[PDB]
Formats: C-alpha cells, sequence, structure tokens
DNA sequence: TCGCCCCCCTTCGGTGCTTTGCACCGAAGGGGGGC
C-alpha cells in the first residue's frame, strides 16, 4: 500500500529544467520483469501513464535481488539527480553489533518494498518521466512516472528515513523499555519481556506500520537465533560476521588486490592482527585496474600472516554497561596498529586497525596518539564514551615526549602494559650544548633555477668538507648539509644550521619519514649518543656560520 | 511582532557543516532541551528537503551543572550580511577594559521572545545524533533569534536598551557591554558591592525574559633577555638571534657589536668575555624592550588575530595583533588546576580568557593560531569549553625557532 | 549503464609561507560493508 503520510516538499536547483535522455536496449528476462511490475504498480497506484507533453525522460532498467527469484527495478536518474536540489542526509552512520545490549527476546523485521511506499511530492513527478522499451524493436514504449519514491533517485534514501522516523516515533515514546535499532527499511527490535509479552509487542508494531502503509512480509521476519543483521549473526551471547571469502588467484591485477584489501579491512573488526600494509603498497604508482601486478615477497608473508587469522573462529560480545570499556593497542610494525576493545579479558567486543602515515615526518609517539585518538572517537560513536587504555608506553617516555614538543599533547586515562615492542623515543636531543664534542657549522646552498647545488661544514677543530648537488633543492642541501656534519662526527656532536625548516624536522624527533633523505638522517640521529642542533640567522657575518658560507658560495 | 528581514551575504549559500559525535550525556541534553523547545514553538522539527546543517554540541559548567545548548554557528555568521552595514551593530565601550571587576552574563534566552524572519530560519538546521546510530539524525529549525548567532544581539539591540537604561542611569558609572549571548557588566565597588548590583541587574532581567574578571591584573609580559656574568658563544649566538628577530619589532636594535665577538669558527661552549662596546649594546637594547612599542594602534576595520606558544610547566605565551610584529598586547597564561597534566584543558582554558580580554578590550574575538594538530585538537576541546560564543581558529606546526617570549 | 551511508588506501590539486618547494588538507578515485 501507499502511506498517508505527507509527502515532503522538493525542488529542482534554480535555473534548471528536468531530463531528456531517450532509452536504451534490454532483455527478454528485463521486460516481462519490469512490464510485470510496471502494469503491477499500476494497479496498486505506484506509477501512472503520461504522454507526450510531458516533455522529460530517463532510461530504465532492472537489476537481481539477493532474493534472486525477485527483480529488482532501477531507472538511470543520474541526470535528474544532478538537477534536483541537495539534501541533508539523515543516516550518520552505520550501527555495530558491538554496540547492542544482551536481550532476553530479540525480533529482526524488513518493510517490503519500502520506497514504493512513501509517496512523492505531486509538482515533482513530471521530472520522474520514463520509457518501457520492450526487447526495443517491437514498439514505441509507452510512458509512466513515479507517485513514489522511485530507487535511483538522490532524494528517495532520505525522505524514506525521515518517513519511517515519523511513522516509529509514536511507537518508541509509548514503549521506551524497548529498543528499535532502525536502519532504512530494517527493524532490529529487542526487549527484556518475556516472548509471550514480547511477541504481543511486536504484533502491536506490525499493526501500527500497516495502518501507515508498511507491510512487514513472513519471508523477512526473522524470529529466533541467529538473527541476520547488517552482515553479521547476532547469537544470545555472541555475535559474529557472515563468512568473509578472500579471492585467491595465480595472477592478480590491481583491481584484485583493491578487492584483497577492502575484504580485509572489513574483516579487522573482529580479527585481531590484520596488516594491509604489504598489499596496500603494490597499489602505488600503478596506472590501471587491469594492470596485473606480481605479489612482493612482502605481500605474499602478509598475506599468509592474513589467511592464517581469518582461517581460526571469532566472535565478539554484547555491551555491558555496568562495566568499563577498555581499549589495549599493540604496535605492529612499518606504522601499523592493532586494537581490541573489551570488558572483560578474553573477550573482545571488537576489534580494529590504525596503520595510516599523517604527514611526511613522523615518529611512533604521534601514531600511538593518533590511533588513541580513532579508538575514542569509535568509542564516542558506538557505545557514547571513551574508554580507559592500556598503551605499551612507558609514563617516563610520554612524560619526555610532551615536555620537549613544542604542540600541545594528551592522552587520557591509561596504564601501562609490557607488550613489546614498546613504543620508545628513539633519540632525544640535548638541551643545552656538549662540552668535548666537536662543533660543525654546517650550510647548504641550492640555486633555484639551475638545479644544481653544495653542501657543506666548517668545524671548530678544523674539518672542512663541500659536496656537489645535481638535481637538488635550497631545502634538500641545507638536510643534506645535516647529513654529512651527522656522516663526519663522532658519538656526540653540536650542530648549528641557518634553515628553520631543516631544524623544525629534525627537533620534532621523527623516527620514519617518505624522504629517504630524512631517513638518512634519522637512522643516524639513533647511532649518535648526543647531538646538540642550534639556528642562527643566515648572512649575518656570524662566526662559523659566515665562513661555511663564505664556503658553498 | 514583526520580522526583521535578514539576507546571507551576496553570493553565499547557508552552512552546510556535518555534525559529530557526542557523548551519552550531551546526546540526552540536548534532546531534553530540545524537545522543551520544540513545545515552546522556539523550534521545529524538519526533514532533510532542507539542505543545511551547522553542527551542535552542550556544555555544562561547575559554575552551574545544568546543561547549556551550544550551537556552532561560525559559518552561519560568517556567511550572514553585515548589521554594521544596515545601522544596527552594538558600539564598544572603551570604559569597560578599566572598572575593577567586569563579571559576565548569559542573557541569551531574552532572545527567544522575538521571531526571526522566516524565510532566514532553513539556515538555522542542526541534527541531534544516535547513539551506536540506533536512529537517523533528528532535525530542527530555530524560529526565533537564535543563541550563537551573531544576527540577534543587532535584531535584539533596541529592546535590550530600553530593558537597561532604568539600570544605566540608576547606575550611570556601571559600563555594560553585550557580545554575542553575553553582557559584559563592570565597575569600581567592593566584591561583595560588585555583586551587589549584578544582582539587581539579573532581576531586573529576569523581570521580563560565573567568574568576576579584573581587568588591572592583565600583566603585560615584554621580551626580556637573559642575565648573567659569563656568556658562551652559544648564549651569545642565540641572544643575536633572538635580537635580529625583535628587530622586525622594535626600532633602532643593533648586533653588529655582538656579531663579531663570535667572529672564527668558535666551539659552542667556550666563554667568551664582553666587551665594552658588546655590554654597551645588550643593555642598551635591553630596555628598547622594556617599555613597549611605539607606533602600533587597533584599527576596527581588520581582524584580530592571537598567538600562542607552548612554554612548560603550565605556562603559555600569547601576542595579539592585526598586521605582523604590530602587537597590541603580548601576554603569558598560567594554569594551576591540581590535575597538573593536561596540555589540551590548558590551551582550551588559555583560548576562552585571551578570547574574552579581547572581547573586553576591544569588542570582538580574535582568530587563533592553536600550537596544536587538528585531530588532537578536536578530540577533545569541547570537554573543557565554557564560553556560549565561540571564536575562529586555524591550526599551526610553527617550531620555536626563537623563544624570545619566555 | 541507478540511489544513500560508514570505513580504508592512494592520488590530486588548492593554499600559504615574510616560499621559489614544501607540508598540510579536503576531495575524489578505487575497494570493503550495510539497505
Ligand atoms: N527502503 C528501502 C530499500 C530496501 O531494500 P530491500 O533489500 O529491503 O528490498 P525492498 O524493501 O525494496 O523489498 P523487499 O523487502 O525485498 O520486499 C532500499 C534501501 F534501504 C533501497 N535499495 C536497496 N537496494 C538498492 C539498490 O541497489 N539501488 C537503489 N537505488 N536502491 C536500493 C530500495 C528498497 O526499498
Amino acid at each position: 500500500p501507499i502511506s498517508p503520510i505527507e509527502t515532503v516538499p522538493v525542488k529542482l536547483k534554480p535555473g534548471m529544467d528536468g531530463p531528456k535522455v531517450k532509452q536504451w536496449p534490454l532483455t527478454e528476462e528485463k521486460i516481462k520483469a519490469l512490464v510485470e511490475i510496471c502494469t503491477e504498480m499500476e494497479k496498486e497506484g505506484k506509477i501512472s501513464k503520461i504522454g507526450p507533453e510531458n516533455p522529460y525522460n530517463t532510461p530504465v532498467f532492472a537489476i537481481k535481488k539477493k532474493d534472486s527469484t525477485k527483480w529488482r527495478k532501477v531507472v538511470d536518474f543520474r541526470e535528474l539527480n544532478k538537477r534536483t536540489q541537495d539534501f541533508w542526509e539523515v543516516q550518520l552512520g552505520i550501527p555495530h553489533p558491538a554496540g547492542l545490549k544482551q536481550k532476553k527476546s530479540v525480533t529482526v523485521l524488513d518493510v517490503g518494498d519500502a520506497f514504493y511506499s512513501v509517496p512523492l511530492d505531486k509538482d515533482f513527478r513530471k521530472y520522474t518521466a520514463f520509457t518501457i522499451p520492450s526487447i526495443n524493436n517491437e514498439t514505441p514504449g509507452i510512458r509512466y512516472q513515479y507517485n513514489v519514491l522511485p530507487m535511483g533517485w538522490k532524494g528517495s534514501p532520505a525522505i524514506f528515513q525521515s518517513s519511517m522516523t515519523k511513522i516509529l516515533e509514536p511507537f518508541r515514546k509509548q514503549n521506551p523499555d524497548i529498543v528499535i535499532y532502525q536502519y532504512m527499511d530494517d527493524l532490529y527490535v529487542g526487549s527484556d519481556l518475556e516472548i509471550g509479552q514480547h511477541r504481543t509487542k511486536i504484533e502491536e508494531l506490525r499493526q501500527h506500520l500497516l495502518r501507515w502503509g508498511f507491510t512487514t512480509p513472513d519471508k523477512k521476519h526473522q524470529k529466533e537465533p541467529p538473527f541476520l543483521w547488517m552482515g553479521y549473526e547476532l547469537h544470545p551471547d555472541k555475535w559474529t560476521v557472515q563468512p568473509i571469502v578472500l579471492p585467491e588467484k595465480d595472477s592478480w591485477t590491481v583491481n584484485d588486490i583493491q578487492k584483497l584489501v577492502g575484504k580485509l579491512n572489513w574483516a579487522s573488526q573482529i580479527y585481531a592482527g590484520i596488516k594491509v600494509r604489504q598489499l596496500s603498497k603494490l597499489l602505488r604508482g600503478t596506472k590501471a585496474l587491469t594492470e596485473v601486478v606480481p605479489l612482493t615477497e612482502e605481500a605474499e608473508l602478509e598475506l599468509a600472516e592474513n589467511r592464517e587469522i581469518l582461517k581460526e573462529p571469532v566472535h565478539g560480545v554484547y555491551y555491558d554497561p555496568s562495566k568499563d570499556l577498555i581499549a589495549e593497542i599493540q604496535k605492529q610494525g612499518q606504522g601499523q596498529w592493532t586494537y581490541q576493545i573489551y570488558q572483560e579479558p578474553f573477550k573482545n567486543l571488537k576489534t580494529g586497525k590504525y596503520a595510516r602515515m599523517k604527514g611526511a615526518h613522523t615518529n611512533d609517539v604521534k601514531q600511538l596518539t593518533e590511533a588513541v585518538q580513532k579508538i575514542a572517537t569509535e568509542s564516542i560513536v558506538i557505545w557514547g564514551k571513551t574508554p580507559k587504555f592500556k598503551l605499551p608506553i612507558q609514563k617516563e617516555t610520554w612524560e619526555a615526549w610532551w615536555t620537549e614538543y613544542w604542540q600541545a599533547t594528551w592522552i587520557p586515562e591509561w596504564e601501562f602494559v609490557n607488550t613489546p615492542p614498546l613504543v620508545k623515543l628513539w633519540y632525544q636531543l640535548e638541551k643545552e650544548p656538549i662540552i668535548g664534542a666537536e662543533t660543525f657549522y654546517v650550510d647548504g646552498a641550492a640555486n633555484r633555477e639551475t638545479k644544481l647545488g653544495k653542501a657543506g661544514y666548517v668545524t671548530d677543530r678544523g674539518r672542512q668538507k663541500v659536496v656537489p648537488l645535481t638535481d637538488t633543492t635550497n631545502q634538500k642541501t641545507e638536510l643534506q648539509a645535516i647529513h654529512l656534519a651527522l656522516q663526519d662526527s663522532g658519538l656526540e656532536v653540536n650542530i648549528v644550521t641557518d634553515s628553520q625548516y631543516a631544524l623544525g624536522i629534525i627537533q620534532a624527533q621523527p623516527d620514519k619519514s617518505e624522504s629517504e633523505l630524512v631517513s638518512q638522517i634519522i637512522e643516524q640521529l639513533i647511532k649518535k649518543e648526543k647531538v646538540y642542533l642550534a639556528w642562527v640567522p643566515a648572512h649575518k657575518g656570524i662566526g662559523g656560520n659566515e665562513q661555511v658560507d663564505k664556503l658553498v658560495s | 511582532i514583526e520580522t526583521v528581514p535578514v539576507k546571507l551575504k551576496p553570493g553565499m549559500d547557508g552552512p552546510k557543516v556535518k555534525q559529530w559525535p557526542l557523548t551519552e550525556e550531551k546526546i540526552k541534553a540536548l534532546v531534553e532541551i530540545c524537545t522543551e523547545m520544540e513545545k515552546e514553538g522556539k523550534i521545529s522539527k524538519i526533514g532533510p528537503e532542507n539542505p543545511y546543517n551547522t553542527p551542535v554540541f552542550a556544555i555544562k559548567k561547575k559554575d552551574s551543572t545544568k546543561w547549556r545548548k551550544l550551537v556552532d554557528f561560525r559559518e552561519l555568521n560568517k556567511r550572514t550580511q553585515d548589521f554594521w552595514e544596515v545601522q544596527l551593530g552594538i558600539p564598544h565601550p572603551a570604559g569597560l577594559k578599566q572598572k575593577k571587576s567586569v563579571t559576565v552574563l548569559d542573557v541569551g534566552d531574552a532572545y527567544f521572545s522575538v521571531p526571526l524572519d522566516k524565510d532566514f530560519r532553513k539556515y538555522t538546521a542542526f541534527t541531534i545524533p544516535s547513539i551506536n546510530n540506533e536512529t537517523p539524525g533528528i532535525r530542527y529549525q530555530y524560529n526565533v533569534l537564535p543563541q550563537g548567532w551573531k544576527g540577534s544581539p543587532a535584531i535584539f539591540q533596541s529592546s535590550m536598551t530600553k530593558i537597561l537604561e532604568p539600570f544605566r542611569k540608576q547606575n550611570p558609572d556601571i559600563v555594560i557591554y553585550q557580545y554575542m549571548d553575553d553582557l559584559y557588566v563592570g565597575s569600581d565597588l567592593e566584591i561583595g558591592q560588585h555583586r551587589t548590583k549584578i544582582e539587581e541587574l539579573r532581576q531586573h532581567l529576569l523581570r521580563w525574559g560565573g567568574y568576576e574578571l579584573h581587568p588591572d591584573k592583565w600583566t603585560v609580559q615584554p621580551i626580556v633577555l637573559p642575565e648573567k656574568d659569563s656568556w658562551t658563544v652559544n648564549d651569545i649566538q642565540k641572544l643575536v638571534g633572538k635580537l635580529n628577530w625583535a628587530s622586525q619589532i622594535y626600532a633602532g636594535i643593533k648586533v653588529r657589536q655582538l656579531s663579531k665577538l663570535l667572529r672564527g669558527t668558535k666551539a659552542l661552549t667556550e666563554v667568551v668575555p664582553l666587551t665594552e662596546e658588546a655590554e654597551l649594546e645588550l643593555a642598551e637594547n635591553r630596555e628598547i624592550l622594556k617599555e613597549p612599542v611605539h607606533g602600533v594602534y587597533y584599527d576596527p576595520s581588520k581582524d584580530l588575530i592571537a598567538e600562542i606558544q607552548k612554554q612548560g610547566q603550565g605556562q603559555w605565551t600569547y601576542q595579539i595583533y592585526q598586521e605582523p610584529f604590530k602587537n597590541l598586547k603580548t601576554g603569558k597564561y598560567a594554569r594551576m588546576k591540581g590535575a597538573h597534566t593536561n596540555d589540551v584543558k590548558q590551551l582550551t582554558e588559555a583560548v576562552q580568557k585571551i578570547a574574552t580580554e579581547s572581547i573586553v578590550i576591544w569588542g570582538k574575538t580574535p582568530k587563533f593560531k592553536l600550537p596544536i594538530q587538528k585531530e588532537t585538537w578536536e578530540a577533545w576541546w569541547t570537554e573543557y569549553w565554557q564560553a556560549t560564543w565561540i571564536p575562529e581558529w586555524e591550526f599551526v606546526n610553527t617550531p620555536p625557532l626563537v623563544k624570545l617570549w619566555y
């Protein structure tokens, strides 16, 4: 049926008119499948026949459903969408099973032909005009328009959701002790009523829905566990994901690998320890989806590691508001991090991973802070509060970080957990110059129009060095000069540069970088025992800085 | 009442800013607040055909343990027509910054008795979120002058002035300044005697519809150079580099007689004796930096900018300028909350106090350059906000080349 | 040959800097998943 709900008024973007697009061909089974529903949608009043002074058209086709014996109908409204007003989408996120509490009675329902039961604004219907082909050379097609929300229009999902929200509103307020998760047309209904009274309330809900024109077919009315919901299986005490099947190929293409990385990301929400770094690395620099990419040795290992993790069965548990949330993180290497969230030991609510490189130059402490922030945000979304953290970083390490780092930074209440490899600062710049250490006045000069440069140093004990640089930048020669001073100095060194650029990078104590030059500098900072790094202004005749600049000419 | 016609600026659309996640306690409070506002007609439930949105959240002081709804109309205010253009802005009194105490009052609720141009209401939409996304977002728009909208003080201006004039005449040496939803009221009396009349003011305000600030103790922190009788090559280098930076601000500062003691490729730890023609340079520039700078005047036609630097051990230095190196104010904020750890809470409190001083001094807030990663700030700042307004800000990473301010 | 939402990984192009490349950031390409 069609809901007696008031329509949502809709507009075209100012200045624009409706779509005018001729039809294309389709098959045996996708013209009967449409005429079967088109003449049937018309008998139900979903569509009306129109004619030639409606100047608009939009092509039509169909697509299979997981029903499989049923067909879904879709209209290529791409151009009408471009000319339809903007909408503010009300679906703000995806519900997750780890956010559910244990319920003594659970039901999952779906609405049948849900879009086709919400009416469309009267004045907008003429823009939804289409033509049904009938094997194409047969006949000139019949013209219809939509009286309900069509599948494929930009406005239909949001107008449906809002319409569903208004309809459920009376039932929710009258029954606050009943949890209703509303995702599109799928209704999860859990309660603490014994099953007798629970089915009473369900039948009450279904009857309210039907008065407003929403059917709930038996086919989609799950009454018993396990419940299939949002891609998961809901058991009384635990939940699983539906089986994740990974591609296995002799020859991989870029697109195959893109598919594989996506499945593993989806798996990481409950499978601990999933990694995708080495497999995603193959996607870099590639220039075609059909391009065959050979797996590197590291990618095969990572792939095999992931396959061993997925071979073992796993489950999440449900949320107990009477206990705290606990987040624990582990370092995995090359900027990869995995975590588990739980309330009792060895019973995960969910897992996840963080593996983004933010910025050209960073360290493990920064990334650990970003992992904590991602987890903290996820926790607000699912449970409405942040968790207590268990971090593999010592208190002295963190304390040293936020005192010698100039940006404000913070981590919530956390407890140190000894799960090596630990997060540490890999070197620390000395706060004051080192007595006995040699002093290097470094400088690097490049010419912007040439591409050629020089880097070098002079020294209080007496060393000088100039190396020519080819195809370099101003900033590279400055890093190059610092690189040489670390190269030629002992375990303790004082360095004075005139590049705020280079000082800024190094003073942040990076332990990884996208630049091989900065990585070379980092490897040398770690090998040293004491390093002091000082800045002076260039071109002011300051002794030491002046003569090295005098030399790099 | 008749609505005043309002427009967005030419060629601009309304705000389209996504809602961010909220804790359980803030969601419950917003739902409690808005359902009551819907009943009283101040807001109305809307759908998705309204293409606009502005983030909402809630703050609760332990100054008063009730939740206050806060809609971040920063984008909408940026795109709203000027009201000093149309003869309805509020002038700032230069007397407020000199009074013994200035108390701040939240008078935003008085706006809820004036209807907003129905053609403009659709730009005020916001969306309450859902824990675990159990439900789609719930959307509202205002029917009255919204709190946090810069147009509400302008449209309400003529009403508030008549609400206040009895108080203004019965107490002529008190100066009151309305900024956004706030009243900044100051005068020269005992703390008890200042609390006298602010509460007389509250009950006259209640008849129709937190901290005590003390402007005199807002010390300016100048640029200070170190003091000791023995100087190393590194000490002179850092000094020469600090004054070279200050030469872009102050006037007639020299480093010629300090630079060439460093002549040669000296070792950083070598103790260089000061010449007479160096101690001359240092003590001379030491005081060019004692009393502040000549020729820098506030321009109400330009934006105020604030820069903050973390200094460690709970201290934060700040400068407020409009053109670079022409500082109207430089200061240093301090904290002692008793937990002694949180950098983000400290900076959030530092921004509010700096922004409050700008309102007191100049009548508007500055745009902040915050020494923090965008994502670290956005993870935590709303947990410490206690103003009914929100200043503009951007995120910088400026490694401390000079630390002239400490 | 269709729609809306979240997530991750990579690429690209706009912006500001007392710059001449560089780092940051948002958007858009690809993939996963939901209905
Ligand atoms: N509401 C609703 C439903 C539920 O889609 P659902 O699987 O439950 O099927 P159904 O309700 O139509 O009918 P049924 O329950 O089987 O009797 C949708 C989202 F939530 C929409 N939708 C689903 N897939 C697609 C798709 O690919 N393209 C487009 N353009 N739209 C789709 C239409 C449908 O209306």
